[PDB]
RNA sequence: CCGCAGCCUGGCGUUGUCCCUCGGGCGUUUAUGCGUAGAGUAGGUGGGAGGGGUCGAACCUGUCCUUUCGGGGGCAGGGGACCCGAAAGUGAAACACCACCCAUGGACGCUCGAGGGACUAACCUCUCGAAAGAGAGGAACAACGUCAGGUGGGCGGUUCGGC
RNA sequence: ACCUCGGACUAGGGGCAAAAGACCAAUCUAGCCCGGUGAUAGCUAGUUCCCCCCGAAAUGCGUCCUAGCGCAGCCUCCCUAA
RNA sequence: GAGGUAGAGUACCAUCCCCUGGUUUGGGGGUGGGAAGUUAGGGGACACGUGCCUCUAAGGCUAAAUAUGUCCCGAGACCGAU
RNA sequence: CCCGAACGGAAACAUCUUAGUAGGGGGAGGAAAAGAAAUCAAUUGAGAUCCCCUGAGUAGGGGCGACCGAAAGGGGGACAGC
């Protein structure tokens, strides 16, 4: 697909439809120390078997695209639901 | 109070440790166990309550450093209980010293130990050693606890200073 | 699917002393600096118009080194006492004193590397020696402990869909 | 490479095997005995007095699920409700 | 009022391992470092700082209050010789 | 007091749990152990330890799965401290 990089939209906190700013989602790091992930090594310690099943096999040839919008007037982001698709070009 | 002094020299750093390394190359030659008439740092032993009146003794032992001397399982086992590596004698080295200790002189009762010196092959304690049929010792107000049995054999039940360390009261 | 022995490598400890070339430093020892306009070496920020002055200066005369030989910096004697301005320029001035930074070199006690070498006193191997102790070769390595990584059906538990 | 006798040694995930997965006490694809341990069975057989009333299903969906279970439908018993 | 004493490879720290709810927080050990010590230290749920509160280890030793039937008295809705 | 299991459970099973029990080794006594806080808790309080009832399947742990599982306080017993 192709999406303008603006999109006039309707802004929470703008109340009001305004201009945005439209980029693709991108996960962030994996912030180490978190307590999800403390207590895998506090797991992980001793010895056994690999103490939790990871994923081998993989069935969906792609991922979900989400569109992420940031609202210029108002520094405010919003999150938009997710789709799926071949590869989402940002190109105006 | 010498005993005050005498670790002033040895409280954590002192070219003493030069010397005490060729008394540790000798000590190598001498038997694992060994009696010695005068104890080392009566700085621990009068701390112990080391009385220098007949009927005690001083008795230092070596040991081998590592990990626990355990044999790998052979049976079928799951993989939680089978490793080998890391493990460790779970009851102290200071606490060992004085059973191997304990069983040269049945005759005798252990009180206290600790160590004098330690190289990367052996560990080296001091143990404080008491004969309670002395017809000495028999006698004593301030010791006449031991007159009775229950006081026998008790650092292999763990009563010992290093015993109740293990045990982390 | 994996796990654990064993193996290989490396780190740490048992680990000592002389070093040796170089590259790093640690706490020190010191000394070396021109885009233009200008009395002229303003390298860049500070307190600072006072700092030096028998609590030794201006002047010129040489021995000497260096540099964009521009020019400044260090030598005592000849000279027994004088110069910079708060005054003229510079997007940024005082060779007025004392500080900080960049930057060049050497050295001092300590540390790490590219490493290399040497020794023996650790330790190891062997022999003699009743013991005690002695001698011979390697060597701060090796080996052990511990940790990590690579390998690891040598051994251990397991699954091996459904219609 | 004969045969055999007396003594002795090698222990089970081991021992021995001029090696057949053979033998190791009649027990050998892992010996025996005793203890974990009254282990595990979505399997198989049995389950015992009388009378009387009422009185089914063999279907749907889900399930590493079709020799079982969960939610339904199908029963009985009780109370309230008008 | 003045002065003095008051327990080291111990606390504590990093790492590996063990276990317990102890979890970024507990205790033990191995390994490596490693203190202060009265004008000391520790503790008061992650860490650090600040105040406030309470204790003083690294040595002892200890009456009773509970664990049990090899045994001895007593009692029993325990069975009557498979 | 050290060493240290599988069986099963999770409808599979490997982390986990079954479990520091079965069992090994050492050492006692008639009881043993432990026993004088580096204890708690929290408006500035209590005052050794032990066991009994509660606190409480609470806190808290874990493919957050089966499951595991405190403490403080209160209420009882004897309450001795050198």
């Amino acid at each position: 697909m192709k999406v303008p990089k603006v999109i006039k939209t309707y802004c929470p906190k703008c109340k009001t439809h305004t201009e945005h700013s439209v980029s693709l989602y991108k996960g962030g790091k994996r912030r180490s120390l978190a307590e999800g992930q403390r207590r895998y090594e506090r797991k992980n310690v001793g010895y056994g078997s690999k103490r939790k099943p990871e994923q081998k096999r993989f069935a969906k040839t792609t991922k979900k695209q989400t569109l992420v919008l940031k609202c210029q007037k108002c520094s405010y982001t919003i999150v938009k639901e997710g789709m799926r698709l071949k590869k989402l070009e940002l190109v105006e | 109070s010498m005993y005050h002094y005498i670790e002033q020299t040895w409280q954590n750093k002192d070219w003493r440790r030069s010397i005490l390394r060729k008394r540790l190359i000798e000590w190598r030659r001498q038997p694992a166990i060994t009696r010695i008439d005068r104890p080392t740092r009566l700085n621990r032993a009068r701390a112990l309550g080391y009385k220098a009146k007949q009927g005690f003794v001083m008795v230092r032992v070596r040991v081998r450093r590592g990990g626990l001397n355990k044999p790998r399982p052979n049976s079928g086992r799951r993989p939680k209980r089978m490793g080998v590596y890391g493990y460790g004698p779970s009851k102290g080295y200071r606490w060992i010293a004085e059973e191997r200790a304990a069983r040269k002189f049945p005759n005798l009762e252990v009180l206290g130990s600790y160590y004098v010196a330690e190289d990367g092959m052996y560990k080296y304690y001091e143990v404080i050693m008491v004969d309670y049929s002395h017809p000495v010792i028999r006698s004593d107000p301030e010791l006449k606890w031991l007159q009775d049995s229950v006081n026998r054999k008790r650092v292999f039940r763990g009563l010992t200073s290093a015993g109740q360390k293990s045990r982390g009261l």
